[PDB]
């Protein structure tokens, strides 16, 4: 948990401060000597009484929310100024202070373990206690998980739509007298059941019958400004502006509407029990028109204040078979074989009987069961069994699935526990993108610096893959079938939220503040619309803006986000970066969005920094002359701004690991670009051309050893030369991990060809392949390509093309998602029966051909019964070369028959590049050249 | 004199130039890091066709990268939208030039 968390970190931290800096004082070594063995005992006893609950350390757990962890900030708040200003200030005497705080806390552990009744761990622990980057790739994502969820969404869809008897609760069958009342019915479910899709087949298909209707959400805002805003827009017409009214006068503004109209509105995703009487006392009482009135709701007992009148009904979504259910419990687990445990597999979903075999609470308890490979006997059998509660039709409010999710929490392994609670800063329903949240764990520090020496980007990508493993965190995918973000469930977000703001981990303002001072400790802040000298971490979101201080009031903070903001050089806040130099303990300053006019020139002062994030900014132009103590940071990002780097300010900047976006202009490419090398991903962009530039650049990279990313392009309009990638192709190898290039410049095959037969290891990581300025693409060049073990995405232009004809082997490209070969006029594309086999999406082109066949016939490309896995678009331009129009027609329809059998039914799309649509002559005698 | 969205703005005398350099450029050649290569063609209105081309937030043009946000329009200038894909789906309608 929090407390153990915290302090494990520091142990390895002050550990590396007496290698590095306390062993120069004999004096010090051995004041830190009693420091560095106290710590050691002191934390692993947390540790062994981390088996009790905080809770019931009375002494230690309130020593926490009065010294502890704010000693244990106070220490850190000197250990971090051990490093430079405790060297210069020489601070030793607090260190005298503080270990007799610890000495006492050594001997309260002596104390409150002999009183408290835990065992006496103190003389015990002497009984019983006692260079790579890539340390240990934990696991990728599971390729099972993507169908998993493909079918349960597929699945809800099926079990939507079955409203026979929801249409026959209604009462809207023909006249009657209870017809003519008002009939006001609730339905309820689970979280996932999927009422909330089917609730909208009853609006649609009900709209002739009905003089108005309405649909609006509610949300998590237990609020009745914005919904009485909202119902007002769509009551049965737009009613121009009343955005400004009073809740009271609700009877009667409703009253002016709807006074004797029949009124068909619904509401839902509504967490409020009584909302339902407000609106209802603005409906009066029951009339003699006749008018329905449907809602849903998660949660049965708001729902139960909300539908417990007469006449009213509560109609739920029934539990998911329970044959159709192991469908959804069976892909997770066993993909292939299994035939030795069917009792605990059978008796543990009859567990689900709980929720009845809800889909969110199987793949939550399934998915904890195999992380990489099978587990032993789950004993899971002898816990949560049954005993925990029934929520057929009673508990299945917040008092049984709300303990489903709870049991998962406390499985997960020790430090994934902090990670997962870092989530609650965001929205709802939030984009977060996969860089920018392990960037930011590493600066605040989640991440266990093992095996001393090894990348912390690494170890922060194993945690994020083992939270998308189980259930915690739902991944969303792009091309080529890589997980660029992630999104948290509904449900899951209010388990965070309560856990968090019972340990006082992160405090959330809902827009007005909060009165937290003093035993309230503020640790760390998320703003989302004197006496904090102890804040560390401070989160803006861009509508919040208005309500800031300033920079100056801050102390020992240590993270500051102001991404997509307006701090910039705008609007009427006076946010100018002057005042930045009180900061002397930041580790993330990411301006990511904001119009920066020019860097403070005291930025330089912070000698502690490890990101900096400057993602877009159009006006910036030059660095300040003072970026040379930077030796801690790793990420540098100057993407989408036109900067010039200064003459000798990059050398002395030896902890990089990525770098994108520079230039280059006499020798700053050779100077000083060896010597990093711990660089691993690099973006560059040239401006000029000559020899004497690109043997700089070539010849510095051979000395890095430990890239795996490389970004390469051209500005000036005139790409007259071929230097750059003929110079990269004779000398330079690849290592051996070496993952993405992307080239815009002129290229040829015959390089890539080389360093094919030249590397030790065969590239077995190269995932992509961009090249846009190609001129040969021979028969040899294709197959050499497709034998690559590890490819995924590859997009290859064609210009000066000099070849009849081009085939793609079936034996051959395998894990292909995306396509992109477009060569031009010449090369007739013929597909290999039974090729692609995981091909996603793809682009081809055609042209006249001729002398192909004797007779004229139809243009034919391999396309009858072929690609069997595509989902999205497809793509097939068509090139004339000086030819007839009838002829071009007639290419159109042939290749449009083809794929018109194919058993998925993707889009097909079509574009003449010649431009041939005119007054549309068929004899048209030739159209044009290849211009 | 702009058009408002999510969380940015937009000039409107800016808008009109990448609705009308899409369709003078070739259709799926400009690669991107994610989503795919553009422009795409869209869904039919009144006849003919559409195309979506991503923009920036300043409004400058936009050659590779990541980006949240897209450009549909037809080819008179008079059908033309905003997409805005960030946190959620936001679309605002443009009006025509006279």
């Amino acid at each position: 948990d929090i407390v153990t968390g915290a302090i494990s970190n520091l142990i390895p931290k002050l550990g590396e401060l007496l290698t590095e800096e306390f062993k120069l004082h004999k004096g010090v070594k051995k004041n830190i000597e009693d420091l560095g063995k106290e710590l050691e005992s002191m934390n692993a006893a947390l540790i062994k009484i981390g088996e009790v609950p905080r809770e019931q350390l009375d002494s230690q757990d309130k020593l926490w929310a009065d010294e502890v962890r704010e000693l244990s900030y106070v220490i850190e708040d000197v250990v971090d100024k051990f490093l430079v200003q405790v060297d210069g200030i020489k601070s030793d005497d607090n260190n005298n202070e503080f270990e007799g705080l610890m000495k006492r806390t050594t001997e309260l552990l002596k104390k409150v373990k002999h009183k408290h009744g835990i065992a006496h761990a103190i003389k015990d622990i002497q009984e019983q206690l006692q260079f790579v980057p890539h340390p240990t790739r934990t696991i990728a994502i599971d390729p099972c998980l993507r169908a998993l969820y493909a079918e349960a969404t597929e699945l809800v869809g099926i079990y939507g739509k079955r409203d026979q008897g929801l249409m026959r609760l209604l009462s809207m069958e023909g006249d009657d007298a209870s017809n003519k009342r008002l009939k006001k019915v609730s339905i309820v479910g689970f979280g996932g059941l999927g009422k909330t899709t089917l609730a909208r087949a009853v609006y649609e298909k009900i709209k002739g019958d009905f003089d108005c209707r309405a649909f609006v959400p509610v949300g998590q805002n237990p609020d009745m400004k914005k919904v009485l805003r909202d119902i007002l827009i769509d009551l049965g017409n737009p009613h121009s502006d009343l955005a400004m009214l009073d809740a009271n006068q609700l009877i009667k503004k409703l009253h002016e509407f709807l006074e004797n109209k029949r009124y068909l509105v619904i509401i839902d995703d509504i967490w409020d029990e009584k909302l339902w009487e407000g609106i209802n006392f603005a409906f009066s009482n029951r009339n003699n028109l006749g008018s329905r009135l449907i809602t849903t709701t998660r949660i049965v007992s708001v729902s139960n204040s909300c539908c417990s009148s007469d006449g009213d009904s509560v109609y739920q979504m029934e539990p998911l078979s329970v044959d159709d259910s192991r469908m959804l419990f069976y892909k997770r687990i066993f993909p292939d074989e299994n035939a030795c445990i069917n009792e605990f597999e059978q008796v543990s979903r009859d567990i689900l009987k709980k929720c009845g075999g809800v889909p969110l609470a199987i793949i939550t308890i399934a998915s904890a069961l195999a992380g990489d490979q099978k587990m032993k006997p789950k004993c899971e059998w002898d816990i949560l069994l049954r005993s925990l509660g029934s929520g057929l039709t009673e508990d299945n409010s917040l008092e049984e699935m709300r303990r489903i999710l709870s049991f998962s929490y406390s499985n997960l392994p020790s430090n994934l526990k902090t990670c997962l609670l870092y989530l609650c800063v965001y929205p709802e329903d939030s984009m977060i993108s996969r860089d920018k949240l392990i960037w930011k764990w590493v600066a605040e520090g989640f991440v266990h610096h093992e095996n001393q020496g090894n990348s912390l980007y690494l170890l922060g990508l194993n945690y994020f893959n083992q939270l998308i493993n189980r259930s915690m965190i739902q991944p969303i995918y792009n091309y080529s079938g890589e997980a660029y973000a992630c999104r948290v469930h509904d449900m899951v977000l209010d388990l965070i939220c309560n856990l968090s703001n019972e340990a006082k981990f992160v405090n959330l303002l809902d827009g007005t503040g909060n009165s937290m001072s003093s035993q309230s400790n503020c640790r760390r802040l998320s703003l989302q619309k004197k006496s904090m000298s102890r804040v560390r971490s401070i989160t803006i979101f861009p509508s919040a803006i208005e309500v800031m201080p300033s920079l100056s009031r801050f102390d020992v903070l240590r993270v500051l986000d102001l991404s997509r903001c307006n701090l910039g050089e705008n609007s009427s806040m006076q946010l100018n970066l002057k005042g930045v130099g009180h900061l002397t303990h930041l580790r993330y300053l990411g301006l990511e969005g904001t119009n920066i006019s020019k860097l403070p020139a005291e930025i330089g002062k912070l000698q502690f920094l490890e990101v900096l994030d400057l993602e877009n900014n159009h006006n910036l132009k030059e660095l300040p002359s003072t970026v040379c103590n930077f030796r801690r940071l790793i990420y540098l990002n100057l993407v989408g701004c036109q900067v010039v780097p200064p003459v000798g300010v990059l050398q002395n900047l030896t902890s990089i690991e990525v770098l994108s976006g520079i230039l280059v202009s006499l020798n700053i490419i050779a100077q000083e670009l060896g010597n990093l090398k711990r660089l691993r991903e690099l973006n560059i962009l040239f401006n000029d051309g000559s020899l004497d530039l690109y043997e700089g650049f070539v010849k510095s990279l051979c000395n890095l050893h430990h890239i795996e990313s490389l970004i390469i392009g051209c500005n000036s309009r005139e790409t007259s030369s071929f230097e750059l990638m003929d110079l990269l192709g004779e000398r330079w190898v690849p290592p051996v991990h070496f993952r993405e290039f992307v080239s815009s410049m002129p290229s040829q095959l015959s390089a890539l060809r080389g360093w094919i037969k030249r590397d030790p290891s065969h590239l077995s990581n190269l995932s992509e392949l961009i090249l846009t300025s190609v001129k040969e693409v021979q028969q040899d060049d294709v197959v050499i390509i497709g034998a690559l073990s590890s490819l995924r995405r590859l997009c290859i232009k064609s210009t000066y093309q000099t070849q009849r004809l081009l085939v793609i082997p079936a034996d051959g490209f395998r894990c292909i998602v995306g396509f992109h070969l477009d060569c031009g006029s010449a090369t007739q594309i013929l597909f290999e029966p039974g090729a692609l086999p995981r091909a996603e999406s793809v682009v081809i082109s055609l042209g006249v051909r001729v002398a192909k066949e004797d007779g004229n016939r139809g243009f034919d490309l391999g396309l009858q019964g072929n690609l069997l896995s595509l989902r999205r678009d497809v793509f097939v331009s068509i090139y004339c070369g000086g030819a007839r129009v009838g002829e071009a027609k007639e290419a159109e329809a042939a290749v449009r028959r083809a794929l018109d059998a194919h058993p998925s039914h993707p889009p097909i799309y079509f574009e003449m590049r010649p431009h041939i649509a005119k007054g549309a002559h068929d004899d048209d005698l030739c159209e044009e050249r290849r211009r | 004199g702009y058009i408002t969205l999510g969380m940015g703005s937009i000039h409107k005398n800016d808008i009109y130039r990448v609705a009308e350099h899409m369709w003078t450029i070739d259709a799926y050649s400009v690669p991107s890091n994610n989503h795919g290569s553009y422009p795409i063609f869209g869904e039919e209105i009144n006849g003919s066709v559409t195309r979506i081309f991503p923009i920036v937030y300043n409004g400058d043009d936009w050659r590779s990268g990541d980006f949240y946000y897209s450009v549909e329009s037809t080819e008179d200038l008079s059908y033309i939208k905003l997409r805005y894909n960030g946190a959620r789906y936001e679309t605002c309608m443009v009006s025509s030039p006279e």
